[PDB]
């Protein structure tokens, strides 16, 4: 049994990006965010232990590392950037976690790939506009195609109504399980009154 | 890349439409990596494995005596679950290729990571 503070402590030991790529919105999932999110997924919903899990936009691996310590049978991380994945591999090896794999790919181009191959999908996606919609919405479409049971994701709280509308169109059950805030990299604050932090919803999608 | 991961990457839901095809695996470098045995997980995975694709991949990695399908009583067969644990999770492709059946293009596996981009 891993307690919440213990989990968060461990996730503080995950090393981040060596030269984060701004265009890909590279920042590690923040330890308190990841710990509360994964602890809920495991202890409230039982959506990790003995499951096969996908982490979309896995980065340096914070969410996957935590998932692997909570009893997953296998967590597979997916990211477009090889440099992120090199770091993730290093982190997994440091933690001695061998119930992990990772794959380099573009999550927005996974139509009909790994359909219903995972129990659970978890993600902290990018938000940038990609073909008229948030990249997070492209990630969501992929996640729902890949997942059998549940998707857990962080979306801007400012987009809540849009997410709710798409879930209804898709006949997906949606539950907003927490309202969270965390700091973006300082370099993201490019106009005077832009907040340093971002308000997100942790959302559980299910079928 | 583990063989369970190859199986998921390669998978298609079988239905009324035509058969999909797996990625053909070749390897130049393999390593054995112990994973803590989770018999509950392995038993859950048995009915989800696409067995023809698993057998092809295992043969290409020079694995031997590979179970040819799910055995009688397999949730109670600790030996079969232990064997499948090893073959699905502990045999890692480090350097290799995945070949797309519809194009013939090679997608490289390097440092254990498949690169599925169309570079
Ligand atoms: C038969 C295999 C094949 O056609 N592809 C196209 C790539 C990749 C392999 C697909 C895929 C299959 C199974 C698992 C995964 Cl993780 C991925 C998806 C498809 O993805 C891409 C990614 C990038 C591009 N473009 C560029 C410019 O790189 C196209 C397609
Ligand atoms: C906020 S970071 C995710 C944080 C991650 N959970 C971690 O702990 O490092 C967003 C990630 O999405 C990846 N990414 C961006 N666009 C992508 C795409 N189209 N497909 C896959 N990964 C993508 C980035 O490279 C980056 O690692």
């Amino acid at each position: 049994k891993v307690r919440l503070k213990e989990l968060e402590s461990r996730l503080q030991q995950v090393d981040g990006f060596e030269k984060p790529k701004l265009l890909l919105e590279q920042y590690p999932t923040r330890p308190h965010i990841a710990a509360c999110m994964l602890y809920t997924i495991h202890n409230t919903y039982d959506d990790i232990e003995n499951k096969v899990v996908a982490d979309l936009g896995c980065g340096c691996g914070v969410l996957s590392i935590g998932t692997a310590m909570l009893g997953a049978g296998l967590c597979v991380g997916f990211d477009i950037d090889e440099d992120a994945l090199e770091i993730f591999n290093r982190n997994a090896e440091e933690f001695e976690l061998t119930n992990i794999d990772m794959v380099q790919c573009d999550v927005c181009l996974l139509s009909n790939r790994m359909s219903k191959s995972f129990d659970t999908v978890i993600m902290n996606p990018p938000f940038g506009t990609k073909n008229n919609k948030g990249t997070d919405m492209a990630f969501l479409k992929t996640a729902l195609e890949m997942a059998r049971t549940a998707v857990y994701s962080l979306h801007k709280s400012s987009t809540r109504e849009h997410v709710q509308k798409k879930a209804a169109e898709w006949k997906i059950k949606i539950d907003i399980i927490a309202e969270l805030r965390y700091d973006l990299p300082a370099s993201y604050k490019f106009h005077k009154k832009k907040s340093v932090d971002i308000e997100v919803d942790l959302i559980r999608f299910s079928f | 890349m583990k063989l369970l991961t190859h199986n998921l990457l390669s998978s298609h839901v079988r239905g009324v439409g035509s058969r999909g095809f797996p990625l053909r695996l070749q390897a130049t470098e393999v390593r054995i990596c112990p994973v803590e045995f989770n018999p509950n997980f392995v038993a859950r995975m048995i009915p989800k494995v696409e067995w023809s694709a698993f057998l092809e991949a295992a043969d290409n990695l020079r694995l031997i005596q590979v179970p040819k399908g799910p055995v009688e009583g397999y949730e109670e067969n600790e030996e079969f679950l232990r064997t499948m644990h090893h073959l699905l999770l502990e045999v890692e492709v480090i350097e290799g290729t995945l070949q797309c059946p519809e194009s013939g293009r090679m997608f490289p596996i390097s440092r254990g990571i498949p690169n599925m981009l169309l570079s």
